[PDB]
RNA sequence: UUAGGAAUAGUUAAUAAUAAUUUAUAAUUUUGAUUAGAUUGUUUUGUUAAUGCUAUUAGAUGGGUGUGGAAAAAUAAAAAAAAUAAUUAAUAUAU
């Protein structure tokens, strides 16, 4: 027993709730025990944790245990990149046998924070420190006649569509990847300075050549990888007598500048010359005093091309470089499955009549339909909420904006269109003043993390900035009705990942023959 | 050592403490420490 | 890996490429650029001939140099060769700088051009290390020299294998024009110790001791010991005692001295207010200047002895 | 024990060895009976970078809309049999294309012939099952020329790696027994002219001067240097 | 709060005004219903309220990191906008685990504090009546989770005590009612710094009344009397804190005899001119001020006919002046920072500094700082969010100690100046002359 | 090889594999309400390139 | 061991009886039982002139798995755990 020290008092016994080891399982990624019906298209948000997030939970996130037929979700993952260091044979020593492949990932986070104690200058990092070379080293591929910068990037579009989806009848890939730069350089030459946006390979000065047989390796010496992405990476067929590329599944997404005819800096604004509606009283102090909003950079004004970087035969992972939002258009083919799903399910499971109340939680006795309605119409507000909806040429879809940080993993399914903007800063809205005006005009203060933008028929190529990194992933299998209905997660926990993901989806009598 | 009464030893058995080797701590390299 | 680039070739410039071209094996690509082309053949023939184990390149614009390096390591002759090289060209090494590239510079220069390079250099995006070397030739093909690096601290630790490829004792100085102002301060000591061991060494004579080699071992042992001490003093006995003996040649001398000390009073703040806020230094300078256009200015250190007076002699008709 | 490392030595638990007596050390589990075991992680583990571009089908999947072009289901047979031969050859991939099913021929692996390692299998019998790549084989073990009396179970005739050599003068019809090949020092007379001894009892194989060399450099007594 | 569901994000599918969670959706989900605007309060058990509540914190700052002292101020603004949607209901006792009369088991941070016996058979209908003195059930049909959160540290107060470790030795508790802030182990160090500056120098400066200003919960008080001054008094604008302090002294024995505690805005009221209070000058005067993330940052200049700054650099200019009123000649003033003001903010020039070199009206006796060895809140406001230092914060933050006396107390001070190790300033070596 | 064997929920990290077992490990109480029926009409449809392969055929016979 | 002292039982013995279809005038208890309460024990503590009074923290644990020689198994700064990992010293932990 332990030593305890006697008292003439009664002893306290304390049933102290702790940290719950569900939730951080579920925030992490690793629970491989929620059983959730009613798949939606919202997207989920992942902290990784040290060591807790493999290929193993990734499968399990990309098709739960309700029987999905499509990873119809964008995951993003917060602090989820890893760096890998090229690995080589040991020729001396004992024997022979190779080292130097190591994962930097989940210690080595990118960002690192400056302290320091002493229109006013502060210091942060705005750029992935590890991968900074290896855009230094595609950045300057492309810094400078025109004609041949112009013929450089039409060159190095990654599958001659570069993301954009753009109608081309009875046209080659090689005069295609021209079109596409040509229609980019007409669209901007109204513009005195904009930019766009294109999905590139890795130029041939961002890979040497190794003496050993022939060993192709990244010019900064680290290689930006997904320990936790699962399937096999997109193989690319060289063309120049058809090989495979070294590195044509890392590609990267260039922000390149037309011309047409780390240190942040923070400003307090001021002012010269009903407020909280939601609360049914009046307070003497508001409960929240100011908001906080994330500052976005300017769209040029806009027929208009489509500007949607559109994966269509790939998965994407994305790596930021910089703070972006990116705007997620989703495609009708993943709410349509996801509605017919959970109408499926719902008159599966949910065959009473439901009694027609006023709303979904009311008063009465819940049974197992109105479990089902008022989780569905839950998930119903959760969409409604994380959401806006645009307008289309006469379309109209889900856009959901999502905040991506430097060191994160945001995966992209197929057929999934996405729209970049660059997040220039943070600025502070006070609710006594927005309340009678535009937040424009309620600005207090305001911090811009992105000082960048200089100002010194066709247009002219300035400049070339990666912002992203797109690891291309060969295409995840859809399951059939057969598939799905026999699809169980409980036989997947330890093993058949690699089986489900090499050959098309999963076994129709998987287990049970 | 042995080459090609003291008591000779096999020099693969017994090394010599090959002079490739540098000498890190000799016994030349004290100082004295006075307390009281 | 990371490729290399060093940049000149001249009396200190080429047992570095040497050194990266002997401790790489096969890990770090080798580059040379020179003043000159044939130089720079010169050099990788020599490297060549004698064994290399890695690949090396000649090249004779900084273009290639840049868009192929990652790392350049610049060790030139003058400050105006760097000033020239590194920013005043057209192809410069830090007006077309790639971001992340590491370019760091050899060469002893004022405390404004390092600060003009490490400002260009971060508007650049790339890292500017200033780290000017002190020792011998012969020690620099030993793989014994002093660095004092200047720049960022994560691009301090990048380098550290780089640097001690060539150099046993480099140090961190901190921020980006620190590191070529402990040059200006060490020869400045160097200045002021040996003025001050030399008039120690008059005064010793005057106080008539004859006895010198059981003196430098006392003066070793006590408070006011330091190796320009050690080192002068059996010259300076045969330049006291035998003053008309003239002072023989050495490798250092008074105007490779004169030429490291005449960037400090460029790198020094205004000092006409008060004319005089360093004493022992323009006393030191002084001497060091009346050596020099007497005719021995090729000639040792030591020589200062003979011209202690003569650094009395700006000081008493100029106030 | 019946068979201790340096009798009993007690000094540390690495002196005793890796397992203190070749019985196993209990008698519920019989598999822990000390054996030559081999590595089936990478023999097991066969090549599946051939397969890749080659459309296989399932057993179950008879159906007409599944079927294959005739090319393709020659590529992929031929694309199949690339994948089982990747890695080595199998007792039963080596005795199904030898007259008699290969019986009276010697089969080996092949570090059992390296060294002063002298030992093979003269083949008996073998039970094909449905799956005719594993089974059953029998055979009489013969180590440095000494040979058993009976047939024994052959350990890892599954996995592969295994070679022989075909001889006809060796095969056993399926009519007669195959004969115990025989005991070179006790049924046929010894003769240093057919078989000379590579190894035997008391004998230690000296050191090759590599090996000198590298553990002189390993260990700091030879100046090894970059 | 009440809510106001005509102004809610979806009036027609919640007519309540809030979504209710029922414990099925993940927290990223709920995550982003706040966000956007929703106000969330739970359907059957505190616990689906207790899990929203910790993983959207922890959502929040995986969104916005840390990583400057800009991104500390956005953090603590969002965080603030978020917390303030996740409610729980007013009736939190017709919740399902609440507490469970026959199984002795509940769920909730008052088994941390409390027993499982003592909660689910008394305890939880004192906690009921302790509620509506604050939150009376007939102006609030909602409670912010935060505040249901800080009810429950606070009824921890009232019941039991609070030990001020490593400040007060085991056994003299405080019991602030609600509303009171009290120090957590950050909180503590400044104060850890000064009772060892008050052990060594008492006596050599002679200090018998000492003014403790802004005490909260009296923990600046209580370190005074325990290293010897004699005579205390403290100064508190809240009323509750001031009925709670002088309560505690005669709770902490008989060694709390002599301290006072009155109401006042920053210092005693120095109305009266025919009652003459000002013969009753104090020798040493101690502010210990807080520094939030909203006040550290905002302190600008405001009014016409009276220009005022605000924020931190606004309550030490408060301080800066009329210390003097009450200083007798031969007194110090003593102040204790944390040089999150400096941290946080540090492109604005140094308070602190600002008086000395600028204003002249005080001359820098003496200046200590030491590290920061704990970790957890710092200046918490009891009714908002908890908000942890990290790590790249807690390593350059010092404990700071000013020591300030008069420009017209030199001559006395004049020899302390002299001593060998100490910074006079040049006006102090004019006024010695040897 | 560590960051394998973490992923699972042993105890004293002893290189063992524990799996987890959810609440729901089988298709019928996953809503499925029976096994799958193959459509036996479909999948016994000639393919493509067998009907090409009988139109080169009645182009050759002939 | 109980300030207000009475009944107890999967029950005792025999047995050609593992695994009790039988036999008996069966067994515990007023020399204090069973149950209820308090409850690890222990010339190790404290005190005194004291064979007195007063304290205690070695431990164990019939349904979690018939595995294992032995369940003691859901967690312990060492008890170094099958190649000399290290065996100069001090922090041996925070880190
Ligand atoms: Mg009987």
């Amino acid at each position: 027993r332990m030593p305890r020290k006697p008292t003439p008092y009664v002893r306290k016994f304390l049933e102290g709730c702790p940290l719950p080891e569900t939730l951080v399982d579920d925030i992490a990624g690793a629970n491989l025990k929620s059983m959730a019906p009613f798949f939606t298209t919202a997207p989920r948000y992942i902290v990784a944790a040290e060591s807790r997030l493999s290929k193993l939970f990734f499968h399990h996130a990309l098709y739960p245990a309700g029987g999905a037929r499509r990873p119809c979700r964008v995951l993003i993952v917060r602090g989820g990149r890893s760096v890998r260091e090229p690995s080589f044979t040991i020729n001396t020593g004992g024997g022979r046998g190779e080292v130097g492949g190591g994962s930097r990932g989940y210690r080595d986070p990118a960002r690192r924070a400056y302290f320091y104690a002493r229109a006013g200058l502060v210091k942060r990092a705005s750029v992935d420190g590890l991968l900074s070379p290896l855009c230094g080293v595609i950045e300057a591929h492309f810094a400078v006649g025109g004609e041949k910068l112009c013929v450089t990037l039409a060159g190095l579009l990654s599958g001659g569509h570069g993301g954009l989806m753009m109608d081309d009848g009875n046209c080659a890939s090689n005069v295609r990847a021209a079109k596409r730069v040509a229609r980019l350089l007409h669209d901007a030459a109204h513009h005195l300075s904009s930019f766009f946006y294109v999905h590139t390979q890795l130029p041939d000065s961002a890979l040497f050549v190794s003496r050993p047989v022939a060993v192709f390796r990244l010019a900064g010496g680290l290689e930006p990888t997904v320990h936790f992405a699962v399937g096999a990476p997109l193989s690319v067929l060289q063309r120049g007598s058809t090989t495979v590329l070294p590195f044509g599944h890392i590609q990267c997404l260039l922000r390149v500048r037309t011309r047409g005819g780390n240190t942040p800096w923070c400003n307090t604004a001021g002012n010269d010359d009903i407020v909280e509606p939601w609360k049914l009283g009046v307070s003497l102090d508001p409960k929240v005093p100011f908001f906080m909003r994330t500052l976005t950079e300017k769209r040029p004004s806009f027929v208009h091309m489509n500007h949607l970087l559109v994966r269509n035969d790939c998965e994407t992972y994305l790596l930021p470089q910089r703070e972006l939002l990116l705007s997620f258009h989703v495609p009708e083919e993943a709410e349509a499955m996801c509605k017919e799903q959970n109408e499926e399910r719902m008159r599966r499971q949910a065959a009473l009549g439901y009694g027609s109340p006023s709303h979904v939680f009311a008063e009465g006795p819940r049974t197992f339909a109105r479990v089902l309605h008022g989780m569905k119409a839950n998930l119903a507000a959760v969409e409604e909420a994380s959401s806006t909806f645009r307008q289309g040429a006469s379309g109209s879809s889900r856009v959901y904006e999502v905040r991506a940080l430097p060191g994160d993993v945001v995966f992209v399914p197929r057929g999934w269109k996405y729209s970049v903007e660059r997040i220039v800063g943070t600025a502070i809205i006070d609710a006594v003043a927005a309340s009678t005006a535009s937040p424009r005009e309620a600005l207090r203060a305001v911090f811009r993390t992105a000082p960048d933008p200089p100002l010194p028929s066709n247009a002219e190529i300035v400049g070339v900035e990666v912002d992203a990194f797109v690891l291309c992933y060969k295409p995840y299998p859809v399951l059939s009705n057969a598939q799905a209905s026999t699809y169980v997660a409980a036989n997947y926990v330890h093993s058949g990942i690699d089986d489900f993901y090499a050959k098309g989806g999963n076994d129709v009598y998987h287990k049970y023959t | 050592r042995r080459e090609s009464d003291p008591v000779r030893y096999d020099p693969l058995l017994v090394p010599r403490t090959p002079s490739h080797w540098s000498v890190g701590v000799d016994a030349t390299d004290v100082r004295r420490r006075w307390q009281i | 890996s990371l490729n290399v680039g060093v940049v000149g070739m001249g009396n200190m410039g080429v047992p570095i490429a040497r050194n990266l071209g002997f401790k790489a094996r096969s890990a770090m690509y080798l580059q040379i650029h020179s003043r000159a082309l044939s130089k720079a053949k010169r050099v990788c023939d020599d490297l060549s001939v004698d064994g290399a184990t890695c690949a090396m390149r000649i090249h004779d614009r900084y273009s290639t140099m840049t868009k192929w390096c990652d790392v350049i390591v610049l060790a030139l002759a003058d400050v105006k060769a760097s000033r020239h090289a590194l920013l005043e060209d057209n192809e410069s090494l830090i007006m077309n700088a790639r971001k992340g590239q590491i370019i760091v510079d050899h060469t002893t220069v004022d405390a404004e051009t390092s600060r003009e390079c490490a400002h260009e250099a971060a508007r650049r995006g790339a890292y500017f290390l200033d780290a000017p070397m002190s020792g011998s030739p012969r020690a620099c093909f030993n793989g014994q020299l002093l660095l004092m690096v200047g720049g960022d601290a994560e691009t301090f630790q990048k380098m550290l294998p780089i640097f001690h490829m060539y150099a046993d004792n480099v140090f961190h100085m901190g921020e980006s024009g620190s590191g070529t102002a402990a040059k200006m301060i060490s020869q400045a000591l160097v200045a002021s110790h040996n003025a001050a061991a030399a008039e120690a060494l008059s005064m010793a004579h005057a106080l008539g001791i004859e006895d010198q080699s059981k003196l430098v071992q006392v003066l070793d042992a006590s408070w006011g010991s330091s190796t320009m001490l050690r080192r002068n003093a059996p010259l300076l006995q045969d330049l006291i005692r035998n003053p008309d003996k003239t002072p023989p040649t050495s490798a250092v001398s008074v105007d490779r001295l004169l030429s490291d000390l005449a960037h400090l009073d460029a790198s020094l703040p205004k000092r006409g207010g008060e004319d005089e806020p360093f004493p022992v230094f323009d006393a030191a300078l002084r001497s060091l200047a009346a050596a020099s256009d007497a005719g021995m200015g090729d000639r040792d250190l030591a020589s200062v002895v003979h011209y202690i007076e003569a650094g009395e002699a700006e000081l008493r008709n100029r106030t | 024990r019946a068979d201790p490392l340096n009798g009993g030595s007690s000094m540390t638990l690495g002196s005793k060895g890796s397992k203190l007596s070749p019985e196993p050390h209990r008698r519920r589990m019989p598999w822990t009976a000390a054996k030559e075991y081999v590595p089936g992680v990478v023999l097991n583990a066969r090549d599946k970078m051939v397969l890749d571009g080659v459309q296989l089908l399932d057993i179950e999947s008879i159906d007409r809309a599944s079927q294959l072009d005739p090319l393709e289901v020659l590529r992929a047979v031929v694309a199949t049999r690339e994948y089982n031969i990747s890695t080595g050859k199998n007792i039963f991939q080596l005795a199904s294309q030898a007259t008699y099913n290969g019986r009276g021929q010697r089969f080996y692996r092949k570090e059992w012939q390296e060294g002063t390692y002298d030992k093979y299998v003269t083949l008996s019998a073998i039970d094909f099952d449905r799956d005719g790549n594993k089974g059953t084989a029998y055979g009489y073990i013969t180590f440095h020329g000494e040979t058993t009396t009976r047939p024994v179970q052959v350990d890892f005739a599954d996995v592969p790696g295994w070679y022989m050599d075909f001889v006809e003068e060796r095969a056993v019809p399926f009519t007669g027994i195959v004969p115990p090949p025989p005991s070179i020092g006790t049924d046929v007379p010894v003769d240093p002219h057919s078989y000379r001894l590579k190894a035997y009892p008391y004998y230690d194989a000296p050191n090759p001067p590599e090996f000198v060399e590298r553990l002189l450099k390993d260990r700091g007594v030879l100046p090894d240097t970059p | 709060i009440t809510l106001r569901p005509d102004a809610t994000v979806d009036p027609e599918r919640y007519p309540l005004g809030y979504v209710p969670l029922d414990g099925s959706e993940s927290v990223d989900s709920v995550w982003s219903l706040v966000k956007s605007g929703a106000f969330v309060a739970p359907l059957s058990k505190i616990e689906t309220i207790h899990r929203a509540h910790v993983g959207i914190r922890y959502l929040t700052q995986s969104e916005y990191p840390a990583l400057s002292s800009i991104d500390v101020v956005g953090l603590q603004t969002r965080l603030k906008e978020l917390c303030s949607r996740l409610l729980i209901r007013r009736d939190f006792w017709v919740l399902d685990d609440y507490n469970d009369p026959e199984l002795n088991s509940s769920f909730g941070i008052q088994n941390m504090y409390f027993d499982n016996f003592k909660w689910s058979q008394v305890l939880w209908r004192r906690f009921q009546q302790y509620v509506e003195e604050y939150f009376p059930v007939a102006e609030h049909t909602h409670l912010t989770y935060d505040e249901y959160l800080q009810l429950l540290r606070s009824f921890s107060h009232f019941e039991q005590g609070a030990k001020l470790l490593p400040l007060l030795p085991k056994r003299y508790r405080i019991h602030p009612p609600f509303g009171v802030p009290a120090l957590s182990r950050i909180d503590m160090e400044p104060l850890l710094l000064y009772s060892q500056w008050l052990k060594n120098f008492r006596g050599p400066l002679k200090l018998d009344a000492a003014l403790v200003i802004r005490s909260g919960c009296g923990a600046a008080v209580f370190a005074t009397k325990l290293n010897g001054v004699p005579i205390v008094r403290g100064v508190d604008p809240n009323p509750r804190a001031v009925m709670s302090c002088r309560k505690d002294a005669q709770r902490m024995g008989r060694r709390f005899d002599s301290i006072s505690f009155r109401v006042g805005e920053m210092f005693p009221d120095k109305d009266d001119g025919n009652g003459v209070p000002n013969s009753r000058k104090y020798d040493i005067i101690v502010f210990y001020p807080d520094q939030g993330c909203y006040n550290l940052f905002f302190t600008n200049a405001i009014g016409e006919y009276a220009p005022v700054l605000t924020g931190f650099a606004g309550t030490l200019e408060h301080f800066f002046e009329e210390a003097g009123d009450y200083l007798s000649d031969s007194g110090v003033i003593v102040l204790c920072c944390t040089n999150v003001y400096s941290i946080l903010k540090p492109t604005e020039p140094h308070p602190i500094e600002y008086e000395i070199k600028v204003n002249r009206r005080w001359v820098l006796l003496d200046y200590y700082d030491m590290p920061v060895r704990g970790k957890g809140t710092l200046s918490h406001t009891p009714t908002d969010h908890h908000y942890r230092i990290p790590m790249e914060m807690r390593k350059c933050m010092r404990s700071e100690l000013w020591v300030l006396h008069k420009m017209t107390s030199i001559a006395h001070f004049a020899h302390i100046h002299n001593i060998p190790g100490a910074q006079p300033p040049s006006c102090v070596v004019s006024h010695w002359r040897n | 090889e560590w960051l394998y064997y973490k992923q699972f929920k042993t105890v004293d990290y002893s290189y063992r594999v524990i799996p987890e077992l959810p609440e729901k490990y089988r298709p019928h109480q996953s809503g499925i309400d029976q096994a799958p029926l193959p459509d036996y009409r479909e999948i016994n449809k000639m393919p493509q390139w067998a009907e090409c392969e009988e139109r080169r055929q009645s182009k050759k016979t002939v």
